[PDB]
């Protein structure tokens, strides 16, 4: 798994791979690893599938009866907070969960919060989780500026998501994006990792070590 | 001195029958439904004029496809729309889809009932609740403290009820638009409200399966109160 | 020390197709290298035009599937006999399983039936209860031998058009029913082939608007 | 069934009170008065024991005022059994604060607490209130020397100078009259015996009589002494005082 | 079934009496007359033993209970109570004290003990007071010998000498001529003895009076030798030989 | 979770054209000590079903007891107790059935492997198996343990399918079944030569035999089997 | 009078009012009727309406595929009961394999019934139920009192003005009975039954509810059009 | 445990357990709340029944739920502690799952929550209590006051008062405030409730306390000769 998301002048870029391996054994290639909370909120799926599917759709639960009751979107840092105090109740157990809350707010701004099924609950403007987390670092990293565009943060994201797609073994299949604005998120299409690829190969000329 | 769950010797529950009561002494509450959309408009009745009328909630969303409103001892509402909204997000998570009108209704109305020596009484207030699924269409219920529901085209509850039924028994038909929902409401309000009705004093909700539910902005409600008093000096 | 889970072996394949859907297992039963049943059903109309197996340890499989039957029956009871649309049936399954998180029912879980538009739909649940809507999935014992045959012949995965040479995709045309059949046939002779645990019988049900049928064939008995 | 003989202790009466408060508060009306004075330099504890005998044990005898902890008293007014069960649970509530905090509990804490027990039994329960009022004689490094009373409502206050028991009218008045803001000890001792010796409805105010204790910085330097007096110290202090 | 009685049966009345305390206060005025004296060396404690047959065997019936070894306890009132009531005081004393101390409770916290126990009877749900009032004598090293009254309410006073029963108001009229503070144990029997002849009406002697003494330890009624510190019971009751001794000397 | 003590052996069985057939040995051992020889594990329920117990056998006696009590049960408040309301091999399996899967949720487990004949009121064959994992499966032949390595490749060989189960009549079943048993008797070291079996035929009914023996035995080629090997002598 | 405060009183003559009050509510409710032949068992109910704006209060429910009830009285009580019976057929279904025999379907009823009639605190149900089915031995009638009394019945009907129903079913207990592998005639009885208990009303489209099980015949209500043949 | 319906329905359709504690609150000293356009002041009465007190330990009438929010009552004093100390511990758990502090509508909410389960809950009896709650939203400059009572109902008021002779200051409130221009000032909007208050109260001198509650935090205390001030130039200016 490589998942990563980021903030920026634009909001928030989201990108995941696809890939679910059970051991050497490619499971799934078309796995969704970024969770529609609801309209506003995205969250990241790492670790454990279930844990992350079934706590973050319960935690748009959580979200819906908060804006009902005070007549209010719920901030990430209470929908983070959330997710993470219910983690914490059952550290020990064996849940299996890395995550980014990911959310844009008038109050807050584009907001990101990386939460662990050890508790861990963190504020940070980059996070990148899974297997191939280091190989996306390394393009977001050096490539990363505060005043990037949509369109040049979305690459990004994608191109961030590749570089781990090709490196990490368990990575791969397809890459998601979306972008968190404030009116909510914007789904930016399932991009095939062996098509985008070649793609990104030629026309960037990177990856001159692969024979194209 | 007796049985908080005792039957009289006409087989009513004492308790039951005394509760219709405090409802009948709440504000006046009226819900109208057509195939447009279900209305909902309540009396405010603010018992000074130091009182912010816009902080008096009377009707109430339970879901984005179902609306509320309550007549009676509204303090009593607030566990029932707690029990209710839970139940609509609850349903939601379980099966991934909205949940019934009726359904809703029902998992409200079981409350009801769960007084003895649970509660201690029952719920002081009756409930219009008014919604849209997909499949019986738009839909409004009267849940009672008895636990049981009606289903209704139209219902008033409470201090101007029968007065109010009786009128909208000769009004309603099949037909009716939205707007002419919008404008019977009022109508009938401002007939039984002790008060002269207007935009501060009356509140009007709908619910619609296009936008949902939403309840009606004083501005908004001003302008339907204008169209009202010209239609009825047009004769 | 008692393990409380066994391994029954078995087979099971959905593929949903345009405005179908199938979902296809052997019929052979075991444990280690004893046949126990050669014609055991595994695959199960759930009513509602839905099918579901609960492949792996049989115990839980018939534990899950029974549960989830009578949650159709109560969903009836409880919302005026609405019809459980597939959707709302995989998302009720997965609080199933993972009601059961810290125990798990040790079964890989496949559904299949119509979504409320009428098109195919199949879900793949793992033990725990994460759960997707998939054009095609096998499950069991020889899922890795059948998955890569269908990421070849169903999606057409690494044929290109001849004469391009590698720059025109295989467009991905629609299968009929009969044509889905011959694929799942195929991917079960060849499993029972190369896999031990896979062969006696295979039973097929296919869903339409029109309701469930069913489909038996024999598969070699070694 | 059981509903029939359930007398309802905790409801409102068509006024707004609460009945067996209220009946609480006329039992300790006949109560011994107990009376508390604060001056600047400490503060009095004066109570009179009810209708005693020659054969009571006197010097062994506690009936009206009781240790918390070294810092805080009180004084007792109405059934001595009820006011015992309060009296264990406020000494294990100021040693519950200070195995916490490791700091002697503030005297209003304290007060505080006891105060929202009797409150209980008012609200919840079905049981009948604690019959006693109590007044509390503390220091604390934040207020200093402070006086509370608390009755079976659960209510509290804080006084210069306050009676509890019988003839809370009259003591209270005299009080009233004569109590000053520059007052000291010696002087409050006086005005407590005074007043006990005017409200009591005995022939005469003697030692056998009463039970009296002080909480004075008359300890060696920074830091706070508890008096109980013995029977042969109230029997001087009421010489002294000229009421015998 | 579940006892529904999860409220108060003692309860204020608008004059702020306790009537449920009153009217055991009232069951221990009829109760048969028991009294307490206290020595310089040592406390007594005495009451008739009013036997409801002459087939009865009075010797089974004990109003006068160790509670400790050097505690013991009389009543006025009804028996059973009583009875129930040494059964609980015995145990706490065990409980609440020396399986925490690894000592017998001093007197005044026994009584507390056992007060605590009557408090919580007048405002417990679903019960009555208790029907009695206790005498309670005793010795312990720091404190030196001792005797407590404790009533219904839970109330408790020490006296130094004190009649309880049917007739109370006549017999500690009785005691107060006679008590002093120099008085030797056996002048406390010899003055006990006197004051119950009044209230009792037939025969007189030590079979119907059942007579307790704490005083001087008795390493005879220890049960071992061998440990210097274990001296004995300082609780005895007497024998009927013992009380008809000193009736000749009455 | 707990270890088994006192068990029993291989229960097998098979379905013929009017009925089935169950047998299991009348052995109780006590790990490789053949301890208890007079144990009867196959329990007959009314006149229409037995149910045949191996593994475990103070669960066996348990399992008896439930069974006992289940036939006791029905009969309260049922007028219908011996006619169209008495118990079905069909309900008795699927009480066993529930009842061995709740104990291995609770980690628990009845330590058997358990095989309900039977004949059902319209007339039909039930034969299914369940076990301490709650496991359960129907086939024309079913065995337990041993039984299920040895047993049922012969008993196949007569019922291959279902189609060749109105083909088989009840003196070839007997007959296969006991062979069966004979051939267990030779190879399982946890066996005995002393059995039952039970026929529940729609027509005849229950017949239940005691006290069977395993005969015809062949052993006269021992006499000239020598050495391991290399030995003539 | 004295002896009607609660269900744990007896009265001196031996009788408890609470129970009798009970009973009074099932009078108050809207008539319902049930009657069986030998292959089918049919309910029959009148609903009522709280006024012309409003629906007409359901009185049918469905226990099982082989089972259901129609009520008269207090319909959420009605509501606690069937979703008892449902469960205990559908607890037969799982752990035994069986389908819930009608006869032990009215002793359940009975039990749960019984212990609100003598503990304190509780109520009886304020209720009467008409349990049809089709189980191992036939079409089965069952009438449920809710002071615990159940009754197995060829025909019957509880509520207002029941008593006509029930005569003029008394009257044609050897035709109805014989109506064997016919539906529509069995169901035509009911309706005939049900109208000797109306006054100034009739049997309008939204206003009839039938329900019927049988040999071939799973537990199916009819309501609206589908009733419109009948009337 | 004690499970008596004390709170129960009358014939007349009316819960007398809880309008029987609305006469509680009747008696309790008045309280009085008005919201200026920048400030909210929070009136109370103090009874000079009680001389000889001890005004610096002595529980005062206006208590901080939050440094933002403060709560006053009129009616039983050892109920409201009661009430006071859930609304401080609700204030302190909202900080610490939300990571904001209430809302001054979400406390009261809260504290009419509680108010009206002891309403229908078996074994107690309501609140003899009705509170006044004042103060301003985090990072918000709008005045916001409250108001609660036994049976649960809440709602928001421009200006209100509660407790004996409430009628008469709440007579005074409705001819003096005016909505359309509130007390601009702090100093107009103290005024404006020592002036309520002098209606009622008796003497001006240690019977009223006031309480300033302005935006960001900012709540302080009126002192005895900062009141005096108001009640002299108040009547100075009425003897014409
Ligand atoms: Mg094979």
């Amino acid at each position: 798994t490589t998942t990563l998301a980021f903030r920026f002048q634009g909001g928030i870029i989201v990108a995941v791979d696809s890939r679910a391996t059970a051991g050497n054994w490619v499971a799934s290639q078309t796995v969704k690893k970024v969770i529609e909370i609801n309209p506003f909120l995205l969250g990241t799926m790492a670790g454990g599938s279930a844990d992350c599917q079934f706590w973050e759709t319960w935690l748009g639960s959580q979200c819906r009866l908060h804006e009902l009751r005070e007549k209010e979107r719920i901030s990430v840092a209470a929908a983070s907070k959330i997710l993470s105090n219910l983690v914490y109740q059952y550290k020990g157990a064996g849940l299996s969960m890395g995550t980014m809350i990911c959310g844009y707010t008038r109050k807050e701004g584009p907001t990101i919060y990386y939460v662990d099924s050890d508790g861990t609950r963190l504020k940070g403007d980059i996070f990148c989780v899974g297997s191939g987390q280091t190989f996306a670092y390394g393009v977001l990293d050096s490539n990363y500026k505060w005043d990037l565009s949509v369109e040049d943060a979305l690459y990004l994201g994608k191109r961030s998501i590749l570089a781990a797609a090709h490196r990490d073994a368990y990575s791969g299949g397809s890459v998601n994006l979306y972008h968190v604005t404030e009116d909510g998120w914007i789904y930016h299409g399932n991009h095939d990792v062996g098509e985008l690829f070649w793609k990104v190969k030629e026309e960037e000329g990177s990856f001159n070590n692969v024979i194209g | 001195d007796r049985g908080v769950s005792t039957f009289s010797p006409e087989g009513r529950l004492f308790q039951v029958e005394y509760s219709l009561e405090a409802i009948k002494l709440g504000s006046t509450a009226i819900g109208i439904a057509t195939k447009e959309g279900v209305v909902l408009g309540v009396e405010k009745r603010a018992t000074s004029p130091l009182l912010e009328s816009d902080s008096i909630e009377k009707i109430v969303e339970i879901d984005r496809h179902i609306g509320c409103a309550m007549s009676g001892l509204t303090a009593d509402a607030r566990s029932m729309i707690e029990h209710a909204r839970t139940a609509a997000v609850t349903h939601n998570l379980y099966y991934d889809e909205d949940i019934n009108v009726e359904s809703l209704t029902q998992s409200v109305c079981d409350l009801a009932l769960r007084f003895g020596e649970l509660m201690s009484r029952p719920f002081g207030v009756a409930l219009l609740i008014a919604g849209h699924d997909a499949d019986d269409g738009y839909q409004l219920f009267h849940a009672e403290p008895s636990g049981t529901f009606y289903r209704y085209n139209a219902k008033a509850i409470g201090s101007g009820s029968e007065g109010a039924q009786a009128e909208l028994l000769n009004e309603w038909h099949s037909s009716l638009t939205l707007k002419e929902a919008e404008l019977l409401v009022l109508k009938i309000l401002k007939q039984v409200m002790e008060e002269k009705l207007d935009e501060n004093n009356a509140q009007l909700s709908c619910i619609t399966k296009q936008d949902g539910f939403k309840i009606y902005d004083n501005e908004k409600t001003a302008e339907l109160i204008k169209e009202l008093k010209e239609k009825e000096a047009a004769e | 020390q008692f393990n409380p889970y066994g391994d029954n072996g078995g087979t099971i394949l959905g593929i949903a197709g345009e405005d179908f859907a199938v979902l296809a297992g052997d019929t052979r039963n075991i444990t280690d290298y004893s046949i126990n049943s050669r014609y055991e059903p595994k695959v199960f109309d759930c009513g509602d035009n839905i099918v579901m197996s609960a492949n792996g340890f049989a115990a839980d499989g018939d534990a899950l599937v029974k549960r989830f039957k009578n949650s159709v029956k109560w969903y009836h009871f409880d919302h005026n006999d609405k019809k459980l649309s597939i959707n709302s049936a995989a998302r009720n399954i997965q609080h199933l399983l993972y009601g059961k998180r810290f125990f798990p029912y040790y079964v890989h879980t496949i559904i299949a039936g119509l979504d409320e538009d009428g098109k195919g739909a199949v879900y793949s649940f793992d033990p725990v209860g994460s759960y997707e809507r998939e054009q095609c999935r096998a499950g069991g014992a020889a899922a890795s031998l059948i998955m890569p045959f269908l990421d070849n012949q169903v999606n057409f995965k690494n044929q290109y058009e001849p004469g391009t040479n590698g720059k025109v995709k295989k467009p991905l045309k629609y299968l009929s029913v009969e044509e889905v059949i011959k694929l799942v046939r195929d991917s079960f002779t060849s499993a029972t082939e190369r896999h031990i645990q896979v062969g006696d019988g295979l039973e097929i049900l296919i869903v339409t608007k029109d309701g469930v049928r069913k489909e038996f064939y024999e598969l070699k008995r070694d | 069934g059981s509903r029939r003989y359930d007398s309802r202790t905790t409801i409102f009466s068509p006024e707004g009170r609460l009945y067996q408060v209220e009946y609480a508060l006329e039992s300790i009306s006949h109560a011994g008065t107990a009376i508390g004075i604060m001056a600047s330099d400490g503060i009095v504890l004066a109570a009179e024991r009810k209708v005693t005998s020659t054969l009571l044990e006197q010097d062994t005898s506690t009936e009206k005022l009781y240790k918390l902890n070294d810092k805080i008293a009180v004084a007792v007014a109405g059934l001595t059994a009820d006011a015992e069960i309060l009296i264990n649970t406020a000494r294990i509530h100021a040693q519950n604060y200070l195995k916490t905090y490791n700091e002697d509990i503030p005297v209003e804490i304290l007060v505080r607490r006891l105060s929202d027990i009797k409150q209980g039994y008012t609200q919840h329960g079905g049981l009948r209130p604690f019959g006693v009022s109590f007044i509390y004689a503390g220091y604390d490094d934040r207020y200093g020397y402070q006086l509370y009373t608390s009755n079976p409502s659960g209510n509290y206050t804080g006084w210069k100078a306050i009676s509890v028991g019988a003839n809370t009218s009259a003591a209270q008045t005299l009080l009233q009259m004569d109590y000053k803001d520059d007052m000291k000890v010696d002087d409050a001792i006086e005005l407590a015996l005074k007043t006990l010796s005017k409200t009591t409805d005995s022939s005469a105010l003697t030692y056998d009589r009463l039970e009296f204790a002080t909480i004075r910085k008359g300890a060696n330097d920074g830091e706070v002494y508890q008096k109980i007096f013995k029977p042969q110290e109230i029997k001087d202090i009421l010489v002294k005082t000229g009421i015998t | 079934m579940t006892d529904r009685y999860s409220f108060s049966l003692t309860t204020f009345s608008p004059s702020g009496k306790l009537g449920q305390i009153d009217y055991a206060l009232t069951a221990v005025k009829q109760g048969v007359t028991s009294l307490g004296i206290k020595a310089t060396n040592g406390v007594v404690i005495a009451t008739e033993k009013k036997s409801s047959s002459p087939l009865a065997m009075s010797e089974t019936l004990s109003k006068v209970s160790l509670l400790t070894p050097d505690i013991g306890a009389v009543y006025s009132g009804m028996g059973p109570d009583y009875r129930v009531l040494v059964d609980k005081s015995r145990k706490v004393a065990h409980t609440s004290y020396k399986r925490i101390y690894g000592e017998y409770p001093p007197t005044k916290l026994l009584v507390s003990e056992v007060a605590k126990i009557m408090q919580e009877a007048t405002q417990s749900g679903g019960v009555r007071p208790f029907g009695v009032s206790l005498l309670i004598a005793g010795h312990d090293e720091f404190n030196g010998f001792s005797l407590y009254q404790v009533d219904p309410s839970g109330s408790y006073f020490p006296w130094k000498a004190t009649a309880i029963g049917k007739g109370s108001v006549a017999a500690k009229t009785f005691l107060e001529k006679r008590w002093n503070d120099e008085l030797e144990l056996e002048d406390a029997i010899h003055i006990a003895l006197l004051t119950l002849k009044e209230s009792v009406e037939g025969e007189f002697n030590g079979d119907t009076i059942e007579l307790a003494i704490i005083g001087d330890e008795n390493p005879d009624l220890l049960g071992y030798t061998g440990i210097p510190t274990d001296k004995g019971p300082r609780f005895r009751k007497l024998t009927s030989q013992e009380i008809n001794d000193r009736l000749e000397a009455l | 979770t707990q270890q088994p003590i006192v068990t029993g052996t291989s229960v097998i069985s098979m379905k013929y054209d009017n009925g089935v057939i169950i047998a299991a040995d009348n052995l109780g051992s006590y790990g490789s000590l053949l301890r208890f020889n007079g144990v009867e594990r196959l329990i007959p329920v009314g006149d229409n079903t037995v149910v045949g117990i191996s593994g475990d056998i103070s669960d066996m006696q348990h399992i008896e007891r439930l069974l006992k009590d289940l036939v006791t049960e029905n009969a309260y408040d049922n007028p219908l107790a011996d006619a169209e309301e008495a118990l079905e091999p069909s309900y008795i399996f699927e009480y066993l059935a529930t009842v061995m899967y709740q104990r291995r949720s609770k980690m628990n487990p009845l330590w058997n492997a358990i095989i309900v004949a039977g004949v059902q009121s319209n007339g039909d064959q039930f034969l299914r198996y369940v076990n301490l994992l709650g496991v359960t499966y129907s086939s024309p032949t079913l065995a337990t343990g041993f039984g299920a390595h040895m047993a049922n490749p012969l008993l196949r060989k007569v019922v291959d399918r279902e189609s060749d189960i109105p083909k088989t009549t009840v003196q070839v079943a007997e007959e296969a079944i006991v062979n069966a048993m004979r051939v267990l008797y030779y190879r399982d070291a946890r066996s005995s030569r002393n059995f039952s079996l039970a026929i529940i035929d729609k027509n005849t009914g229950l017949t239940f035999k005691k006290n069977l023996q395993v005969e015809n035995m062949k052993w006269d080629f021992a006499k000239d089997i020598k050495g391991y090997g290399t030995q003539k002598i | 009078n004295n002896y009607d405060g609660d269900t744990v009183t007896f009265s001196p003559t031996g009788r408890l009012f609470q129970v009798e009050y009970a009973l009074e509510a099932i009078k108050q409710g809207s008539v319902t009727v049930g009657l069986r032949s030998n292959t089918h068992a049919v309910l029959v109910a009148l609903k009522r309406n709280a006024d012309e704006l409003s629906s007409y209060q359901k009185k049918i429910i469905k226990c099982d595929e082989h089972m259901g009830l129609s009520l008269a009285g207090l319909a959420p009580d009605a509501r606690v009961l069937s979703n008892y019976l449902r469960q205990q057929c559908n607890y037969s279904s799982l752990v035994f394999n069986r389908k819930l025999a009608v006869e032990r379907a009215g002793h359940l009823l009975c039990d749960k019934a019984q212990k609100n009639t003598q503990s304190y605190g509780g109520r009886p149900y304020g209720v009467g139920l008409l349990i049809i089915g089709y189980d191992k031995s036939g079409a089965h009638l069952l009438e449920f009192q809710p002071s615990g009394n159940v009754t197995e019945l060829y025909g019957t009907a509880i509520g207002a003005r029941s008593q006509g129903a029930k005569t003029y079913l008394e009257r044609t207990l050897d035709t109805f009975i014989k109506i064997d592998g016919n539906p529509d005639e069995l169901i035509k009885a009911g309706v005939e039954a049900i109208s000797q208990s109306l006054r100034d009303e009739s049997l309008t489209v939204d206003n009839l509810s039938i329900a019927i099980v049988g040999k071939d015949t799973p537990f199916t209500i009819y309501d609206g059009e589908a009733v419109a043949k009948y009337i | 445990g004690y499970d008596r319906a004390l709170s129960i329905f009358s014939p007349d359709g009316h819960i007398f357990q809880v309008e029987y504690a609305l006469e509680a609150v009747k008696r309790g000293t008045c309280a009085v709340g008005v919201k200026g356009k920048n400030c909210v002041v929070l009136g109370c009465e103090r009874r000079s029944t009680l001389k000889l007190q001890d005004t610096r330990i002595t529980p005062s009438k206006v208590s901080k739920i939050d440094s933002h929010v403060v709560l006053s009552f009129s009616g039983l004093n050892a109920d409201s502690r009661i009430l006071i100390e859930k609304a401080r511990v609700e204030a302190q758990s909202h900080r610490l799952t939300l990571e904001d502090p209430v809302t001054v509508e979400y406390l009261t909410r809260y504290v009419a929550g509680v108010q009206q389960r002891y309403t229908q809950s078996g074994g107690v009896r309501p609140f003899g209590v009705s509170t006044l709650i004042a103060g301003f939203d985090p990072r918000d400059d709008e005045p916001k006051l409250y108001q609660t009572e036994p049976s649960g109902i809440y709602s928001s008021w421009s200006a209100q008062t509660i407790g004996r002779n409430s009628k008469t200051v709440r007579e005074f409130l409705e001819k003096n405030y005016d909505r359309k221009e509130p007390p601009a000032t702090v100093e107009e909007c103290v005024k404006l409730t020592v002036r309520s208050l002098l209606e009622v109260v008796q003497t001006g001198a240690k019977n009223i306390e006031i309480t300033v509650v302005k935006p960001d935090s900012d709540i302080v205390a009126l002192s005895s000769e900062e009141i005096n001030q108001y009640v002299t130039q108040i009547e100075q200016e009425k003897q014409e």
